[PDB]
Protein backbone atom coordinates (compact mmCIF):
# COMPACT_ATOMS: atom_id res chain seq x y z
CA UNK A 1 0.00 0.00 0.00
CA UNK A 2 1.20 3.55 -0.77
CA UNK A 3 0.62 7.11 0.38
CA UNK A 4 0.15 10.58 -1.28
CA UNK A 5 0.85 13.05 1.60
CA UNK A 6 -0.29 16.74 1.32
CA UNK A 7 1.78 19.69 2.82
CA UNK A 8 -1.66 21.31 3.88
CA UNK A 9 -5.19 22.14 2.51
CA UNK A 10 -5.39 25.92 2.43
CA UNK A 11 -8.43 26.19 0.18
CA UNK A 12 -11.78 24.39 0.31
CA UNK A 13 -11.78 21.68 -2.36
CA UNK A 14 -13.40 18.40 -3.36
CA UNK A 15 -10.62 15.83 -3.68
CA UNK A 16 -11.18 12.76 -5.84
CA UNK A 17 -9.03 9.67 -5.84
CA UNK A 18 -9.97 7.25 -8.55
CA UNK A 19 -13.70 6.81 -8.39
CA UNK A 20 -13.92 8.19 -4.77
CA UNK A 21 -14.12 11.77 -3.51
CA UNK A 22 -14.49 13.72 -0.28
CA UNK A 23 -14.87 17.37 0.72
CA UNK A 24 -12.05 19.18 2.55
CA UNK A 25 -12.72 22.52 4.23
CA UNK A 26 -10.58 25.64 4.05
CA UNK A 27 -7.50 25.06 6.27
CA UNK A 28 -8.88 21.75 7.56
CA UNK A 29 -6.18 19.52 9.14
CA UNK A 30 -5.81 17.18 6.17
CA UNK A 31 -2.47 15.55 5.29
CA UNK A 32 -3.33 13.17 2.45
CA UNK A 33 -4.43 9.72 1.28
CA UNK A 34 -3.09 6.41 2.55
CA UNK A 35 -3.60 2.77 1.76
CA UNK A 36 -3.55 3.36 -2.02
CA UNK A 37 -3.35 0.01 -3.90
CA UNK A 38 -0.04 -0.69 -5.56
CA UNK A 39 -0.21 -2.15 -9.06
CA UNK A 40 -2.61 0.21 -10.77
CA UNK A 41 -2.33 3.71 -12.11
CA UNK A 42 -4.27 6.23 -10.06
CA UNK A 43 -5.60 9.73 -10.52
CA UNK A 44 -6.00 12.40 -7.88
CA UNK A 45 -8.19 15.30 -8.94
CA UNK A 46 -9.55 18.55 -7.58
CA UNK A 47 -12.59 20.80 -7.81
CA UNK A 48 -12.30 24.04 -5.85
CA UNK A 49 -15.23 25.08 -3.75
CA UNK A 50 -15.20 28.58 -5.21
CA UNK A 51 -14.64 27.74 -8.87
CA UNK A 52 -16.31 24.62 -10.19
CA UNK A 53 -14.69 25.65 -13.47
CA UNK A 54 -11.58 23.61 -14.22
CA UNK A 55 -11.62 20.18 -12.70
CA UNK A 56 -7.95 19.15 -12.76
CA UNK A 57 -5.72 16.30 -11.55
CA UNK A 58 -2.69 14.10 -11.81
CA UNK A 59 -2.22 10.54 -13.21
CA UNK A 60 0.51 8.67 -11.27
CA UNK A 61 1.86 5.24 -10.36
CA UNK A 62 3.31 4.84 -6.85
CA UNK A 63 5.92 2.42 -8.12
CA UNK A 64 7.53 5.27 -10.07
CA UNK A 65 8.36 7.47 -7.09
CA UNK A 66 7.28 9.18 -3.91
CA UNK A 67 4.61 11.82 -4.77
CA UNK A 68 3.01 14.62 -2.63
CA UNK A 69 0.58 17.59 -3.03
CA UNK A 70 0.99 21.22 -1.69
CA UNK A 71 -1.25 24.12 -2.74
CA UNK A 72 0.60 26.79 -4.80
CA UNK A 73 -0.94 30.20 -3.92
CA UNK A 74 0.61 31.94 -6.91
CA UNK A 75 -0.77 29.56 -9.52
CA UNK A 76 -3.76 28.78 -7.32
CA UNK A 77 -3.85 25.04 -7.52
CA UNK A 78 -2.89 21.84 -5.71
CA UNK A 79 0.30 20.67 -7.44
CA UNK A 80 1.79 17.19 -7.56
CA UNK A 81 5.49 17.01 -6.70
CA UNK A 82 8.12 14.29 -6.18
CA UNK A 83 10.38 14.06 -3.05
CA UNK A 84 13.61 12.38 -4.24
CA UNK A 85 14.80 12.08 -0.56
CA UNK A 86 13.16 8.76 0.29
CA UNK A 87 14.26 9.06 3.98
CA UNK A 88 12.50 12.49 4.37
CA UNK A 89 9.35 11.00 2.76
CA UNK A 90 9.07 7.93 5.02
CA UNK A 91 9.68 10.12 8.08
CA UNK A 92 7.08 12.75 6.99
CA UNK A 93 4.44 10.10 6.08
CA UNK A 94 4.99 8.12 9.32
CA UNK A 95 4.36 11.24 11.49
CA UNK A 96 1.05 12.02 9.69
CA UNK A 97 -0.14 8.36 9.85
CA UNK A 98 0.73 8.65 13.58
CA UNK A 99 -1.38 11.82 13.95
CA UNK A 100 -4.07 10.09 11.82
CA UNK A 101 -4.36 13.07 9.48
CA UNK A 102 -4.90 10.90 6.36
CA UNK A 103 -8.07 9.54 4.76
CA UNK A 104 -7.84 5.86 3.77
CA UNK A 105 -8.35 4.83 0.15
CA UNK A 106 -11.68 3.12 0.81
CA UNK A 107 -11.56 0.02 -1.35
CA UNK A 108 -14.20 -2.66 -0.84
CA UNK A 109 -12.49 -6.04 -1.00
CA UNK A 110 -15.12 -7.43 -3.38
CA UNK A 111 -14.78 -4.39 -5.62
CA UNK A 112 -12.82 -4.75 -8.84
CA UNK A 113 -14.20 -1.53 -10.34
CA UNK A 114 -10.92 0.35 -10.54
CA UNK A 115 -8.96 -2.60 -11.96
CA UNK A 116 -11.62 -3.09 -14.62
CA UNK A 117 -11.51 0.57 -15.67
CA UNK A 118 -7.72 0.69 -15.80
CA UNK A 119 -6.88 -2.86 -16.92
CA UNK A 120 -4.83 -1.77 -19.94
CA UNK A 121 -3.77 1.68 -18.80
CA UNK A 122 -0.03 2.07 -18.28
CA UNK A 123 1.82 5.17 -17.07
CA UNK A 124 4.37 4.96 -19.86
CA UNK A 125 1.64 5.36 -22.46
CA UNK A 126 -0.10 8.14 -20.48
CA UNK A 127 3.16 10.10 -20.50
CA UNK A 128 3.29 9.86 -24.31
CA UNK A 129 -0.22 11.30 -24.60
CA UNK A 130 0.44 13.96 -21.95
CA UNK A 131 3.89 15.25 -22.88
CA UNK A 132 5.76 16.75 -19.92
CA UNK A 133 8.87 14.63 -19.59
CA UNK A 134 10.49 16.17 -16.51
CA UNK A 135 7.73 14.72 -14.27
CA UNK A 136 6.78 11.09 -13.74
CA UNK A 137 3.07 11.97 -13.16
CA UNK A 138 0.73 13.68 -15.66
CA UNK A 139 -1.48 16.72 -15.28
CA UNK A 140 -4.85 16.81 -17.09
CA UNK A 141 -7.73 19.30 -16.87
CA UNK A 142 -11.18 20.07 -18.29
CA UNK A 143 -9.98 22.55 -20.87
CA UNK A 144 -7.03 20.73 -22.51
CA UNK A 145 -7.57 20.18 -26.20
CA UNK A 146 -6.43 17.24 -28.30
CA UNK A 147 -3.91 17.09 -31.15
CA UNK A 148 -6.81 16.48 -33.55
CA UNK A 149 -8.72 19.44 -32.08
CA UNK A 150 -5.80 21.84 -32.69
CA UNK A 151 -5.88 20.76 -36.35
CA UNK A 152 -9.45 22.07 -36.68
CA UNK A 153 -3.64 26.02 -29.95
CA UNK A 154 -0.79 25.44 -27.47
CA UNK A 155 1.02 22.19 -28.37
CA UNK A 156 2.74 21.83 -24.98
CA UNK A 157 -0.59 21.54 -23.13
CA UNK A 158 -2.36 19.12 -25.48
CA UNK A 159 -3.62 15.51 -25.33
CA UNK A 160 -1.68 13.71 -28.07
CA UNK A 161 -4.25 10.98 -28.59
CA UNK A 162 -3.89 8.82 -31.69
CA UNK A 163 -5.61 10.61 -34.56
CA UNK A 164 -8.52 8.64 -36.00
CA UNK A 165 -10.36 9.99 -39.01
CA UNK A 166 -12.74 7.83 -41.04
CA UNK A 167 -12.59 10.20 -44.11
CA UNK A 168 -8.80 10.27 -44.46
CA UNK A 169 -6.32 8.72 -46.86
CA UNK A 170 -4.96 6.76 -43.91
CA UNK A 171 -8.31 5.07 -43.45
CA UNK A 172 -9.23 4.57 -47.12
CA UNK A 173 -7.13 2.57 -49.56
CA UNK A 174 -7.21 3.83 -53.19
CA UNK A 175 -9.51 1.57 -55.15
CA UNK A 176 -11.27 0.29 -51.99
CA UNK A 177 -13.14 3.53 -51.22
CA UNK A 178 -16.57 2.04 -50.64
CA UNK A 179 -15.22 -1.16 -49.19
CA UNK A 180 -12.98 0.49 -46.63
CA UNK A 181 -15.47 3.16 -45.59
CA UNK A 182 -18.30 0.72 -44.91
CA UNK A 183 -16.07 -1.96 -43.29
CA UNK A 184 -13.24 -0.39 -41.35
CA UNK A 185 -11.40 -3.69 -40.66
CA UNK A 186 -8.40 -2.61 -42.78
CA UNK A 187 -8.05 0.63 -40.82
CA UNK A 188 -8.57 -1.11 -37.49
CA UNK A 189 -6.42 -4.20 -38.01
CA UNK A 190 -3.64 -3.21 -40.36
CA UNK A 191 -3.31 0.56 -39.97
CA UNK A 192 -4.03 1.01 -36.28
CA UNK A 193 -3.47 -2.28 -34.44
CA UNK A 194 -0.62 -3.66 -36.55
CA UNK A 195 0.72 -0.29 -37.64
CA UNK A 196 0.32 2.21 -34.82
CA UNK A 197 -0.75 0.52 -31.53
CA UNK A 198 1.13 -2.80 -32.11
CA UNK A 199 -1.40 -4.77 -30.00
CA UNK A 200 -4.96 -4.53 -28.69
CA UNK A 201 -3.78 -3.83 -25.13
CA UNK A 202 -2.25 -0.44 -26.15
CA UNK A 203 -5.44 0.31 -28.11
CA UNK A 204 -7.65 -0.58 -25.17
CA UNK A 205 -5.40 1.37 -22.84
CA UNK A 206 -5.83 4.60 -24.79
CA UNK A 207 -9.58 3.94 -25.01
CA UNK A 208 -9.81 3.54 -21.22
CA UNK A 209 -7.59 6.62 -20.54
CA UNK A 210 -9.77 8.71 -22.89
CA UNK A 211 -12.96 7.65 -21.07
CA UNK A 212 -11.54 8.36 -17.70
CA UNK A 213 -10.44 11.86 -18.72
CA UNK A 214 -13.93 12.48 -20.19
CA UNK A 215 -15.59 11.27 -16.96
CA UNK A 216 -13.36 12.86 -14.32
CA UNK A 217 -12.49 16.14 -16.07
CA UNK A 218 -15.38 16.51 -18.51
CA UNK A 219 -12.69 16.76 -21.19
CA UNK A 220 -14.63 17.05 -24.45
CA UNK A 221 -11.83 15.94 -26.75
CA UNK A 222 -11.26 12.84 -24.66
CA UNK A 223 -14.92 11.87 -25.01
CA UNK A 224 -14.59 12.33 -28.77
CA UNK A 225 -11.52 10.02 -28.66
CA UNK A 226 -13.31 7.32 -26.63
CA UNK A 227 -16.29 7.32 -29.00
CA UNK A 228 -14.06 7.26 -32.05
CA UNK A 229 -12.21 4.20 -30.81
CA UNK A 230 -15.41 2.33 -29.99
CA UNK A 231 -16.84 3.18 -33.36
CA UNK A 232 -13.82 1.91 -35.28
CA UNK A 233 -14.18 -1.51 -33.71
CA UNK A 234 -17.97 -1.74 -34.09
CA UNK A 235 -17.74 -0.58 -37.73
CA UNK A 236 -15.19 -3.33 -38.55
CA UNK A 237 -16.64 -6.58 -39.81
CA UNK A 238 -13.47 -8.51 -38.97
CA UNK A 239 -12.39 -8.15 -35.37
CA UNK A 240 -10.46 -10.75 -33.33
CA UNK A 241 -12.81 -12.68 -31.06
CA UNK A 242 -10.78 -11.90 -27.95
CA UNK A 243 -11.00 -8.17 -28.57
CA UNK A 244 -14.83 -8.15 -28.87
CA UNK A 245 -15.22 -10.05 -25.61
CA UNK A 246 -12.78 -7.73 -23.86
CA UNK A 247 -14.40 -4.60 -25.29
CA UNK A 248 -17.79 -5.72 -24.03
CA UNK A 249 -16.34 -6.00 -20.52
CA UNK A 250 -14.47 -2.69 -20.78
CA UNK A 251 -17.51 -0.72 -21.85
CA UNK A 252 -19.70 -2.51 -19.39
CA UNK A 253 -17.68 -1.22 -16.44
CA UNK A 254 -17.48 2.24 -17.99
CA UNK A 255 -21.24 2.54 -18.40
CA UNK A 256 -21.71 1.08 -14.92
CA UNK A 257 -19.44 3.74 -13.37
CA UNK A 258 -20.65 6.78 -15.29
CA UNK A 259 -22.60 9.22 -13.08
CA UNK A 260 -26.25 8.90 -14.01
CA UNK A 261 -26.64 12.69 -14.16
CA UNK A 262 -23.75 13.05 -16.63
CA UNK A 263 -24.99 10.69 -19.35
CA UNK A 264 -26.56 13.46 -21.44
CA UNK A 265 -23.20 15.10 -22.24
CA UNK A 266 -20.80 12.15 -22.11
CA UNK A 267 -22.72 9.66 -24.28
CA UNK A 268 -23.07 10.11 -28.03
CA UNK A 269 -26.52 8.95 -29.12
CA UNK A 270 -25.44 8.27 -32.69
CA UNK A 271 -22.34 6.25 -31.94
CA UNK A 272 -24.07 4.03 -29.37
CA UNK A 273 -27.25 3.40 -31.36
CA UNK A 274 -25.02 2.57 -34.34
CA UNK A 275 -22.68 0.29 -32.37
CA UNK A 276 -25.45 -1.51 -30.49
CA UNK A 277 -28.04 -1.78 -33.27
CA UNK A 278 -26.57 -1.21 -36.75
CA UNK A 279 -22.90 -2.07 -36.72
CA UNK A 280 -21.27 -5.33 -37.65
CA UNK A 281 -20.91 -5.90 -33.89
CA UNK A 282 -24.57 -5.19 -32.90
CA UNK A 283 -24.84 -8.74 -31.50
CA UNK A 284 -21.36 -8.93 -29.95
CA UNK A 285 -21.67 -6.68 -26.86
CA UNK A 286 -24.21 -8.45 -24.77
CA UNK A 287 -23.16 -7.14 -21.40
CA UNK A 288 -22.78 -3.60 -22.69
CA UNK A 289 -26.15 -3.70 -24.50
CA UNK A 290 -27.92 -5.04 -21.37
CA UNK A 291 -26.60 -2.42 -18.99
CA UNK A 292 -27.19 0.45 -21.52
CA UNK A 293 -30.80 -0.63 -22.12
CA UNK A 294 -31.55 -0.94 -18.37
CA UNK A 295 -29.74 2.22 -17.27
CA UNK A 296 -30.07 4.66 -20.20
CA UNK A 297 -33.03 3.51 -22.35
CA UNK A 298 -33.75 7.20 -22.94
CA UNK A 299 -30.67 7.60 -25.13
CA UNK A 300 -31.61 4.71 -27.43
CA UNK B 1 -22.35 25.00 -47.01
CA UNK B 2 -25.72 24.07 -48.48
CA UNK B 3 -27.18 25.67 -51.60
CA UNK B 4 -30.61 27.31 -51.27
CA UNK B 5 -32.84 30.15 -52.47
CA UNK B 6 -30.53 32.79 -51.05
CA UNK B 7 -27.10 31.87 -52.45
CA UNK B 8 -28.58 31.13 -55.87
CA UNK B 9 -26.47 33.50 -57.95
CA UNK B 10 -23.17 31.88 -56.99
CA UNK B 11 -24.00 29.30 -59.70
CA UNK B 12 -23.33 31.93 -62.36
CA UNK B 13 -20.10 33.43 -61.09
CA UNK B 14 -16.78 32.38 -62.63
CA UNK B 15 -15.77 29.70 -60.10
CA UNK B 16 -16.08 26.43 -61.94
CA UNK B 17 -18.71 24.20 -60.35
CA UNK B 18 -20.70 21.08 -61.23
CA UNK B 19 -24.07 19.76 -60.24
CA UNK B 20 -24.11 15.95 -59.82
CA UNK B 21 -27.49 14.20 -59.94
CA UNK B 22 -27.53 10.41 -59.25
CA UNK B 23 -31.33 9.83 -59.53
CA UNK B 24 -31.10 7.99 -62.88
CA UNK B 25 -27.99 5.91 -62.16
CA UNK B 26 -29.77 2.76 -60.99
CA UNK B 27 -33.05 2.17 -62.83
CA UNK B 28 -35.29 -0.86 -62.72
CA UNK B 29 -38.54 -2.32 -63.98
CA UNK B 30 -40.39 -4.27 -61.32
CA UNK B 31 -42.19 -7.37 -62.62
CA UNK B 32 -43.67 -10.69 -61.52
CA UNK B 33 -41.91 -14.05 -61.75
CA UNK B 34 -43.50 -17.29 -62.98
CA UNK B 35 -43.91 -18.34 -59.33
CA UNK B 36 -45.75 -15.09 -58.66
CA UNK B 37 -42.89 -13.39 -56.81
CA UNK B 38 -41.63 -9.95 -57.63
CA UNK B 39 -38.26 -9.32 -59.30
CA UNK B 40 -36.43 -6.27 -60.62
CA UNK B 41 -34.76 -6.07 -64.02
CA UNK B 42 -32.20 -3.28 -64.31
CA UNK B 43 -32.04 -0.90 -67.27
CA UNK B 44 -29.28 1.40 -68.43
CA UNK B 45 -28.82 4.52 -66.33
CA UNK B 46 -26.77 7.73 -66.32
CA UNK B 47 -24.97 10.16 -64.08
CA UNK B 48 -26.12 13.77 -64.79
CA UNK B 49 -23.16 16.11 -64.19
CA UNK B 50 -23.79 19.68 -65.30
CA UNK B 51 -21.82 22.94 -65.40
CA UNK B 52 -24.67 25.43 -64.78
CA UNK B 53 -22.61 28.39 -66.05
CA UNK B 54 -21.59 26.90 -69.40
CA UNK B 55 -24.25 24.29 -69.89
CA UNK B 56 -21.69 21.53 -70.50
CA UNK B 57 -23.29 18.24 -69.53
CA UNK B 58 -21.07 15.19 -68.87
CA UNK B 59 -23.49 12.28 -69.33
CA UNK B 60 -21.91 9.10 -67.98
CA UNK B 61 -23.91 6.18 -69.17
CA UNK B 62 -24.28 3.34 -66.68
CA UNK B 63 -24.64 0.03 -68.50
CA UNK B 64 -26.58 -2.72 -66.68
CA UNK B 65 -23.52 -4.99 -66.83
CA UNK B 66 -22.06 -3.00 -63.93
CA UNK B 67 -24.73 -4.46 -61.59
CA UNK B 68 -24.03 -8.10 -62.55
CA UNK B 69 -23.40 -10.14 -59.41
CA UNK B 70 -23.42 -7.18 -57.01
CA UNK B 71 -25.55 -6.84 -53.88
CA UNK B 72 -27.20 -3.73 -52.30
CA UNK B 73 -27.36 -1.97 -55.63
CA UNK B 74 -28.98 1.24 -54.41
CA UNK B 75 -26.01 1.75 -52.05
CA UNK B 76 -23.52 0.70 -54.71
CA UNK B 77 -25.06 3.16 -57.18
CA UNK B 78 -24.01 6.06 -54.93
CA UNK B 79 -20.38 4.86 -54.75
CA UNK B 80 -20.33 4.12 -58.47
CA UNK B 81 -21.53 7.68 -59.12
CA UNK B 82 -18.74 9.06 -56.87
CA UNK B 83 -16.13 6.84 -58.54
CA UNK B 84 -17.21 8.05 -62.02
CA UNK B 85 -17.33 11.74 -60.95
CA UNK B 86 -13.91 11.42 -59.45
CA UNK B 87 -12.49 9.82 -62.60
CA UNK B 88 -14.04 12.70 -64.60
CA UNK B 89 -12.33 15.36 -62.47
CA UNK B 90 -9.05 13.49 -62.74
CA UNK B 91 -9.38 13.39 -66.52
CA UNK B 92 -9.77 17.13 -66.74
CA UNK B 93 -6.88 19.60 -66.96
CA UNK B 94 -6.24 21.32 -63.64
CA UNK B 95 -7.60 24.67 -64.79
CA UNK B 96 -10.80 22.89 -65.88
CA UNK B 97 -11.39 21.05 -62.60
CA UNK B 98 -14.29 22.33 -60.50
CA UNK B 99 -13.81 24.22 -57.28
CA UNK B 100 -17.14 22.92 -55.94
CA UNK B 101 -19.35 19.92 -56.69
CA UNK B 102 -22.96 20.27 -55.56
CA UNK B 103 -24.88 16.98 -55.14
CA UNK B 104 -28.60 17.01 -55.56
CA UNK B 105 -29.15 14.37 -52.83
CA UNK B 106 -27.45 14.30 -49.41
CA UNK B 107 -26.65 10.55 -49.55
CA UNK B 108 -24.02 11.39 -52.17
CA UNK B 109 -21.98 13.54 -49.88
CA UNK B 110 -20.04 10.81 -48.05
CA UNK B 111 -19.43 8.64 -51.10
CA UNK B 112 -18.16 11.60 -53.11
CA UNK B 113 -16.13 13.07 -50.21
CA UNK B 114 -14.29 9.69 -49.81
CA UNK B 115 -13.62 9.34 -53.52
CA UNK B 116 -12.29 12.93 -53.62
CA UNK B 117 -9.89 12.80 -50.67
CA UNK B 118 -7.11 13.50 -53.19
CA UNK B 119 -8.76 16.88 -53.99
CA UNK B 120 -8.98 18.57 -50.55
CA UNK B 121 -9.48 21.95 -52.26
CA UNK B 122 -12.69 20.86 -54.02
CA UNK B 123 -15.69 21.62 -51.81
CA UNK B 124 -18.48 18.99 -51.80
CA UNK B 125 -21.80 20.63 -51.05
CA UNK B 126 -25.46 19.69 -50.65
CA UNK B 127 -28.46 21.73 -51.65
CA UNK B 128 -31.91 22.46 -50.26
CA UNK B 129 -33.30 23.11 -53.74
CA UNK B 130 -35.74 20.56 -55.21
CA UNK B 131 -34.05 20.59 -58.59
CA UNK B 132 -35.79 18.63 -61.37
CA UNK B 133 -32.73 16.93 -62.88
CA UNK B 134 -34.38 13.49 -62.57
CA UNK B 135 -36.48 14.52 -65.56
CA UNK B 136 -33.43 14.55 -67.84
CA UNK B 137 -34.41 11.11 -69.16
CA UNK B 138 -37.52 12.85 -70.53
CA UNK B 139 -35.25 14.59 -73.09
CA UNK B 140 -35.52 12.32 -76.08
CA UNK B 141 -31.97 12.53 -77.30
CA UNK B 142 -30.53 11.91 -73.81
CA UNK B 143 -32.87 8.98 -73.22
CA UNK B 144 -31.96 7.56 -76.64
CA UNK B 145 -28.24 7.49 -76.11
CA UNK B 146 -28.69 5.87 -72.69
CA UNK B 147 -31.01 3.09 -73.91
CA UNK B 148 -28.93 2.34 -77.01
CA UNK B 149 -25.62 2.03 -75.12
CA UNK B 150 -24.01 -1.39 -75.18
CA UNK B 151 -21.06 -0.58 -72.95
CA UNK B 152 -19.99 2.06 -70.43
CA UNK B 153 -19.71 5.38 -72.30
CA UNK B 154 -19.42 9.11 -71.68
CA UNK B 155 -21.30 11.53 -73.97
CA UNK B 156 -20.86 15.31 -73.95
CA UNK B 157 -23.79 17.70 -74.51
CA UNK B 158 -24.59 21.35 -74.09
CA UNK B 159 -27.94 21.29 -72.37
CA UNK B 160 -28.52 24.96 -73.27
CA UNK B 161 -28.13 24.44 -77.10
CA UNK B 162 -27.09 27.95 -78.34
CA UNK B 163 -29.12 29.92 -75.82
CA UNK B 164 -26.10 31.60 -74.27
CA UNK B 165 -25.56 33.48 -77.55
CA UNK B 166 -28.63 35.48 -76.61
CA UNK B 167 -29.35 35.07 -72.87
CA UNK B 168 -27.39 34.95 -69.61
CA UNK B 169 -26.62 31.72 -67.79
CA UNK B 170 -28.94 32.80 -64.99
CA UNK B 171 -31.74 33.01 -67.56
CA UNK B 172 -30.65 29.80 -69.29
CA UNK B 173 -30.62 27.80 -66.06
CA UNK B 174 -34.05 29.24 -65.17
CA UNK B 175 -35.40 28.15 -68.54
CA UNK B 176 -33.81 24.73 -68.17
CA UNK B 177 -35.28 24.14 -64.72
CA UNK B 178 -38.70 25.33 -65.85
CA UNK B 179 -38.65 22.89 -68.77
CA UNK B 180 -37.54 20.00 -66.56
CA UNK B 181 -40.00 20.78 -63.77
CA UNK B 182 -42.74 20.75 -66.40
CA UNK B 183 -41.55 17.44 -67.83
CA UNK B 184 -41.38 16.04 -64.32
CA UNK B 185 -44.93 17.09 -63.36
CA UNK B 186 -46.76 16.09 -66.54
CA UNK B 187 -44.45 14.65 -69.18
CA UNK B 188 -47.11 14.26 -71.87
CA UNK B 189 -48.40 17.82 -71.66
CA UNK B 190 -44.90 19.24 -71.43
CA UNK B 191 -43.84 17.36 -74.56
CA UNK B 192 -47.03 18.37 -76.39
CA UNK B 193 -46.22 22.02 -75.62
CA UNK B 194 -42.70 21.75 -77.03
CA UNK B 195 -43.49 20.04 -80.34
CA UNK B 196 -47.05 21.18 -81.11
CA UNK B 197 -45.98 23.37 -84.03
CA UNK B 198 -44.27 21.15 -86.62
CA UNK B 199 -42.55 24.16 -88.19
CA UNK B 200 -40.26 24.52 -85.15
CA UNK B 201 -37.59 21.86 -85.32
CA UNK B 202 -34.67 20.56 -83.26
CA UNK B 203 -31.31 20.96 -84.96
CA UNK B 204 -29.33 17.75 -85.25
CA UNK B 205 -26.73 19.18 -82.82
CA UNK B 206 -29.35 20.40 -80.28
CA UNK B 207 -31.67 18.94 -77.63
CA UNK B 208 -34.50 21.47 -77.82
CA UNK B 209 -36.44 23.21 -80.58
CA UNK B 210 -35.14 26.30 -82.36
CA UNK B 211 -37.55 28.76 -80.79
CA UNK B 212 -37.31 32.46 -81.40
CA UNK B 213 -37.13 34.83 -78.43
CA UNK B 214 -40.85 35.51 -78.77
CA UNK B 215 -41.66 31.81 -79.08
CA UNK B 216 -39.67 31.04 -75.92
CA UNK B 217 -41.76 33.51 -73.91
CA UNK B 218 -44.92 31.76 -75.01
CA UNK B 219 -43.42 28.33 -74.36
CA UNK B 220 -42.25 29.44 -70.93
CA UNK B 221 -45.70 30.80 -70.10
CA UNK B 222 -47.31 27.51 -71.17
CA UNK B 223 -44.89 25.54 -68.96
CA UNK B 224 -45.73 27.78 -65.97
CA UNK B 225 -49.45 27.35 -66.58
CA UNK B 226 -48.92 23.58 -66.82
CA UNK B 227 -47.04 23.56 -63.55
CA UNK B 228 -49.53 25.71 -61.59
CA UNK B 229 -52.43 23.56 -62.79
CA UNK B 230 -50.89 20.14 -62.07
CA UNK B 231 -50.43 21.61 -58.60
CA UNK B 232 -54.16 22.34 -58.49
CA UNK B 233 -55.16 19.04 -60.11
CA UNK B 234 -53.04 17.43 -57.40
CA UNK B 235 -54.19 19.47 -54.37
CA UNK B 236 -57.63 20.41 -55.80
CA UNK B 237 -57.40 24.21 -55.63
C1 LIG C 1 4.72 16.42 2.21
C2 LIG C 1 6.13 16.68 1.83
C3 LIG C 1 6.67 18.02 1.98
C4 LIG C 1 7.95 18.22 1.57
O1 LIG C 1 8.45 19.48 1.67
C5 LIG C 1 8.82 20.06 0.42
C6 LIG C 1 9.51 21.42 0.75
O2 LIG C 1 9.75 22.27 -0.34
C7 LIG C 1 10.88 21.12 1.37
N1 LIG C 1 11.76 20.65 0.23
C8 LIG C 1 8.69 17.15 1.04
C9 LIG C 1 8.14 15.91 0.91
C10 LIG C 1 6.90 15.74 1.31
CL1 LIG C 1 6.30 14.27 1.22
Amino acid sequence: MNTVPFTSAPIEVTIGIDQYSFNVKENQPFHGIKDIPIGHVHVIHFQHADNSSMRYGYWFDCRMGNFYIQYDPKDGLYKMMEERDGAKFENIVHNFKERQMMVSYPKIDEDDTWYNLTEFVQMDKIRKIVRKDENQFSYVDSSMTTVQENELSDPAHSLNYTVINFKSREAIRPGHEMEDFLDKSYYLNTVMLQGIFKNSSNYFGELQFAFLNAMFFGNYGSSLQWHAMIELICSSATVPKHMLDKLDEILYYQIKTLPEQYSDILLNERVWNICLYSSFQKNSLHNTEKIMENKYPELL
Amino acid sequence: GAMNSSNYAELFNNDIKLFVDDTNVYRVTVHKTFEGNVATKAINGCIFTLNPKTGHLFLKIIHTSVWAGQKRLSQLAKWKTAEEVSALVRSLPKEEQPKQIIVTRKAMLDPLEVHMLDFPNIAIRPTELRLPFSAAMSIDKLSDVVMKATEPQMVLFNIYDDWLDRISSYTAFSRLTLLLRALKTNEESAKMILLSDPTITIKSYHLWPSFTDEQWITIESQMRDLILTEYGRKYNV
